[PDB]
């Protein structure tokens, strides 16, 4: 999930655009 | 400003700001 | 703090805010 | 929507939920 990917790791451009509707 | 540590209310932040007028979905817990 | 006009990042708090461990959805422009 | 319902006019802690997970 998005926390694991952006939060406790480093997040990416691709990771926060898989989140927008 | 995406490629770094994102958590809480900063990680909100830069999904409204990279989504913009698509809106976002937020689930911290899956 | 919820029952006022929130509008752009505020609003975003707002449902951080409120929502907490649920996270939220928003969708703008529907 | 959330932004004609808590932007545009005046927003409700019932309003905000109904967007929440």
């Amino acid at each position: 999930g998005i926390v694991e990917q952006c939060c406790a790791s480093v997040c990416s451009l691709y990771q926060l655009e898989n989140y927008c509707n | 400003f995406v490629n770094q540590h994102l958590c809480g209310s900063h990680l909100v932040e830069a999904l409204y700001l990279v989504c913009g007028e698509r809106g976002f979905f937020y689930t911290p817990k899956a």
